[PDB]
């Protein structure tokens, strides 16, 4: 069940 | 093949299997030597006092020694349970490609690119003999298994047979006077009378990267950068060039003999493993990597385990399924041993050949299904590709001489799995994954389709277990109906008790204890693959894994029995016996 | 110097390898029974010992007897924590000691493993080798843990002792 | 009781048998390991061999140890946490048998469980910083409901006690039956690490009333190690109800 998610807010956030 | 095992490091230039534990050691281009557990798939321990490559590595068949040596030209002999380096020998004066013990005498060879052989007394920790001859690098040199020679591969083009029986006289005789021989300076220019070269073997174009004997033949397999592999024969007075392997398109790195078969494993720079029939010289099967080049080859002294070294890491592998095939009931095992149809009776332990089964068949057989009611036996033959597997019907001869079995014609006919449905009828699944039941005739009497099915089980009279990709499903044949369904992934054996009340569900990792109508009682899971498993008279399911017989109680209590050094395949168990087959097809009896 | 030669000899396992190597590199070696012998030169005080170590094991006492000329000093070492092969030690001590080559042969007896808590002590050793039978030979019995190295070189000094006053 | 804390390590038809009392610390795992000699030969350098799987080390190794016949020992291993994932410690007896040809030289342990509930403890935040944390953690485990249960208020008191976590969504917002719920819940690490879980539930109204709790648990946080321990600890609580 392990998902690396990959959306917009979660790369600003990591950019962030 | 059948990969049990792989890692993932740098180059590994060296392999040694240890002889009694499921370890082995691999050397790293990087300077690392690493021990792995091939069962647990654990790292160990690492050792990493090597200043660069190490190319030789091998472990002392029964003292807690090693010997690795590198591209820093040091020899080290490690303890590997005090976990340190004991000595380092020097002398060499270029890398060490290859470093072996011997099997008797407390003897280090090692080969070196500086042109030498060199033969170390490890206990004196002394350099006892320097073979010369060579005009090249030394790619390997290796002891005989049994006699005092020593074969060497080198870049000089050549392989060469020695005669060490010199040495091995001047060392044991007893009565060696305490003559002073001072002499450290006496590099004796003219070669050394105690090793002299037997033969030459001149026939590569290019450097000889790895030479190795036959464990029991007067024979040498030889792989060279001509991206050949050839076979010689020796004599006391000559050698010669038997034959040559055409195939790698790239240089041959290693080859070996295959330690119980008729067959040459030899791996290449072309990022390929062949295997290759000793008898025809044609190439029987090849494995491929996409990336990786493939450097080193290592067997299993006692185990049916072959171990590559590449460039991304190592893999153990099998080429074989050794699990026999066999069928209880009652009191009388059946199995299959190479050619022949063997019965055991448990209670007299009489094993009769009772026939001999078709030749020609390229695979083993994978499973087998006993109508005790017409003595006939249904073999299943799973080729490489899972449309061509076949399956025998054999009827067994009443008057079975042991000495002279007799050779029924089997009916073969294309199907992944045949079993015993009815007295007179069996299910076959064909190719299609559609349901045949057949007649004693061979004969198809129904055609049954069924969705999602892999495998099937014998379930009692009239019923099958049909295996699909998540559950197992009992099915009625003659209503064509499904009765029960249980969720379980993969099932590989399906282990009836005696009485058909409980059925045990062997997956990979998983066993379940369902009752009659599917109802699991019971599921453990189990980190080691599961491989056997049998009822009591009791109704406790004794079951092996790799390293231990376990128990499993119906209620899901379970446990550890007892620590087992090979895995073995429990047939029946009796009161404080187990029955089993190992791996050699040999009836065993455990306490 | 002088140049002494001595023979060392007694059962398999015993431990003279070990002795041998103890004395000459300082160091343990693990050895696995000498299926053969050694040969070493190991200088006390100015003497020269050439130290012959022959195997131990039943197929090599009968080759022995080929070690017994020019002997000057006979080392042998028992296993002081096998109480079964004792009298086998014994037997075998016996038989060379009739050799009419070792007849002026100086014997030094290693009681080794003395380390081990079930170890015979060398009184108990003296008595079951009958060494107090000996008439007209000189021999002394020394205590020995070849893996520390303890007693090895009482045992030598008595030695060096006895074969400086025997010219 | 000590006695709850036993865990027995071989059976009584190995040569050697053993039992561990396992005690958890806050940042280590004490082992006390009862060895007996159940033969009548002498087993030399009796080594406890420990290996630790997850974010676990072994401090010391085991030193080995000569039993007499039937004699027994004790052998003490510390293990020390580093982070807050679900850890395996496995272990070998090995033995050397003076004289005999025996060719058993090693007893396989039982694997000994640590628990990532003792590091877990239950949180409080804002529904605005629940939904903030929510977008920004990197790991997400989804755990798919697999449970007998029927009541899905027990079933969430259930997760509850099995994961430590605490359940921010009010009493109110989670009464009435309608076949439905959805809750936030967190939890913070000994570490001071954060983890959040979504549980996303339904009762089948299809197949009855009778009909067991379905859903997704979604768990989010920083680390790998504790959403994949958490996601384990979960499944294993589930499985354990079915019985």
């Amino acid at each position: 069940g392990l998902v690396q998610r990959r959306t917009e807010a979660s790369r600003n956030a990591a950019d962030k | 093949m059948l990969t049990k095992f792989e890692t993932k490091s740098a180059r590994v230039k060296g392999l040694s299997f240890h002889p009694k534990r499921p370890w082995i050691l691999t050397s790293l281009h990087n300077g690392v030597i690493q021990l792995w557990d091939y069962r647990m798939c654990t790292l160990i321990d690492k050792f990493d006092e090597h200043d660069g490559p190490v190319r030789g590595i091998d472990f002392h068949k029964q003292q807690p020694l090693f010997v690795s040596g590198g591209d820093d030209y040091k020899i080290k002999v490690w303890n590997y349970k005090l976990r340190r380096c004991l000595f380092t020998l020097l002398g060499h004066l270029d890398y060490i490609r290859t470093t072996f013990f011997h099997h008797e005498y407390p003897w280090i060879l090692s080969a070196s690119d500086d042109q030498t052989i060199r033969v170390w007394n490890w206990q004196s920790r002394t350099c006892v003999c320097v073979l010369t001859g060579h005009n090249h690098y030394v790619m390997c040199a290796q002891f005989h298994p049994s006699e005092d020679l020593v074969v060497s591969a080198s870049l000089d083009q050549t392989v060469r047979v020695w005669d060490i029986s010199g040495l091995r006289k001047k060392n044991l005789s007893p009565g060696a006077v305490e003559s002073d021989v001072r002499g450290i300076t006496g590099v004796d220019l003219f070669g050394t009378t105690d090793a002299v070269v037997k033969h030459v073997l001149e026939g590569h174009d290019r450097g000889v990267n790895w030479a190795a004997f036959h464990p029991t033949m007067p024979l040498i397999v030889s792989g060279a950068d001509d991206r050949q592999v050839k076979i010689w024969r020796m004599n006391e007075s000559k050698a010669w060039e038997v034959d040559t392997c055409r195939g790698h398109y790239n240089n041959v790195s290693c080859a070996v003999f295959h330690p119980r078969q008729e067959l040459i494993l030899s791996n290449s720079e072309d990022k390929s493993i062949r295997v290759w029939d000793m008898s025809k010289r044609t190439g029987v099967q090849t494995f491929r990597r996409d990336h990786d080049r493939f450097w080193v080859l290592a067997a299993h002294p006692n185990l049916n385990l072959f171990a590559a070294g590449h460039d991304g890491g190592m893999i153990v592998f099998k080429l074989e399924r050794e699990r026999p095939a066999y069928a209880v009931h009652g009191n009388m095992l059946h199995y299959v041993k190479d050619r022949f149809l063997r019965q055991l009776d448990f209670n007299s332990s009489k094993d009769v050949a009772v026939m001999q089964l078709r030749s020609g068949s390229k695979f083993p057989v994978f499973n087998m299904s006993y109508n005790p009611a017409e003595n006939a036996v249904l073999l299943c033959t799973r080729a490489s590709n899972l449309e061509n597997s076949t399956y025998d019907l054999y009827t067994i001869p009443k008057d079975a001489d042991s000495q002279n079995p007799d050779a029924p014609e089997g009916k073969r006919s294309s199907g992944l799995t045949a079993v015993w449905v009815a007295r007179n009828r069996f299910a076959v699944l064909d190719r299609m994954h559609s349901l045949l039941i057949k007649n004693l005739k061979n004969e198809i009497t129904k055609k049954i389709q069924v969705p999602n099915c892999d495998e099937i089980f014998y379930a009692g009279t009239g019923n099958l277990l049909l295996r699909d990709a998540d559950s197992i499903t009992l099915f009625d044949v003659q209503q064509k109906r499904t009765l029960a369904s249980v969720k379980i992934s993969k099932v590989k054996y399906v282990i009836w008790s005696a009485d058909m009340s409980h059925v045990a569900l062997l997956a990979k990792h998983a066993i379940v204890i369902c009752n009659r109508k599917l109802d699991a009682l019971c599921n453990i899971h189990e980190n080691i693959r599961v491989k056997s498993g049998a009822w009591d008279e009791s109704g406790v399911f004794i079951y092996t894994t790799s390293n231990h017989i376990k128990y499993a109680v119906t209620t899901g209590d379970h446990g550890i029995i007892r620590t087992l050094d090979l895995p073995i395949y429990v047939t029946r168990v009796k009161g404080n016996n187990v029955y089993c087959l190992d791996r050699e097809c040999r009836p065993r009896v455990l306490t | 110097k002088k140049e002494m030669r001595i023979l060392m000899v007694g059962l398999d396992a015993a431990g003279k390898t070990t002795i041998l190597y103890k004395l000459k590199l300082g160091e343990i070696v693990t050895t696995i029974p000498t299926i053969g012998f050694n040969v070493e030169t190991v200088e006390y005080k100015n003497i020269s010992f050439t130290v012959w170590d022959v195997g131990g094991q039943d197929k090599i006492r009968p080759l022995w007897r080929h070690y017994f000329q020019n002997t000057q000093g006979l080392i042998f070492v028992v296993d002081s924590n096998d109480r079964e092969r004792v009298n086998e030690a014994r037997e075998e001590l016996m038989r060379m000691l009739a050799e009419d080559e070792l007849r002026d042969a100086v014997l030094l007896v290693f009681a080794n493993k003395q380390d081990l808590p079930n170890a015979m002590n060398a009184a108990e050793i003296t008595d079951k080798l009958g060494l107090h039978s000996l008439r007209h030979r000189n021999w002394y019995i020394q205590a020995t843990c070849a893996t520390s190295g303890d007693g090895l070189y009482e045992g030598l000094d008595w030695l060096s002792n006895q074969l400086r006053n025997q010219k | 009781s000590k006695l709850n804390k036993v865990t027995q390590l071989t059976g009584f038809s190995d040569p050697v048998y053993a039992e561990a009392y396992v005690h958890v610390n806050q940042y280590d795992i004490v082992l006390d390991v009862l060895v007996v000699n159940q033969t009548s030969d002498t087993l030399q350098n009796c080594t406890l061999e420990l290996a630790t799987l997850g974010d676990l080390k072994l401090v010391e190794k085991p030193s080995p140890l000569t039993l007499a016949p039937h004699d027994f020992a004790n052998i003490k291993a510390n293990v020390k946490v580093a982070s807050t994932e679900n850890g395996i410690i496995f272990g070998n007896i090995v033995y050397d048998v003076s004289g005999a040809a025996s060719d058993r030289n090693c007893v396989v342990l039982s694997d000994i469980h640590i628990d990532i509930m003792d590091y877990i403890q239950p949180a409080t935040c804002t529904d605005a910083e629940f939904r903030q944390m929510w977008a920004e953690f990197e790991w997400e485990n989804k755990v798919t409901v697999n449970t007998n249960m029927t009541d899905l208020n027990d079933y969430l008191q259930h997760i509850l006690k099995s994961t430590n976590m605490k359940c921010l969504t009010p009493e109110k917002a989670l009464s009435g039956y309608c076949g439905f719920m959805a809750a936030n819940l967190y939890a913070r690490s000994i570490f001071g690490e954060d983890a959040l879980a979504n549980v996303s539930i339904e009762k089948p109204v299809h197949q009855g009333p009778d009909a067991a709790v379905t859903g997704h648990i979604r768990i989010r946080a920083k680390s790998q190690g504790m959403a994949l321990s958490l996601g384990d600890k979960i499944n294993l609580s589930q499985k354990k109800t079915s019985l």
